């Protein structure tokens, strides 16, 4: 492999450490992940100071 | 007057051959990963249609 180069591949080491605990802990077909974040809409207002 | 007869050293086998699928794991895992598409096949294109 490489040494002094930048890869990514080296978390592929961690993505492929997985044993029952890491099963608990995280996995799931419901199980939600974040970089994705739900969106739902709000109400539509204002405001503004007032004497 | 007899073929003689060769086996293992004195030491047990698995303690120096261990096993240990983490290298196994990170190889397929990063193999699926590459499977993917990663470049791109419309060089001079600007993919960004008009508003």
């Amino acid at each position: 492999t490489c040494t002094t180069g930048a890869g990514v591949t080296s978390g592929f080491i961690d993505l492929a450490t997985y044993d029952n605990l890491d099963r608990a802990l995280y996995g799931g077909k419901d199980a939600t992940t974040y970089f994705i974040k739900e969106h739902y809409p709000v109400g539509w207002f204002t405001k503004l100071p007032t004497m | 007057t007899v073929a003689p007869e060769k086996h293992g050293p004195v030491e047990d086998m698995n303690a120096i051959i261990n096993a240990l699928p983490t290298k196994v794991d990170a190889v397929k895992l990063e193999y699926s990963a590459s499977k993917t598409n990663r470049t791109n096949k419309r060089p001079g294109d600007g993919g960004a249609p008009p508003p």
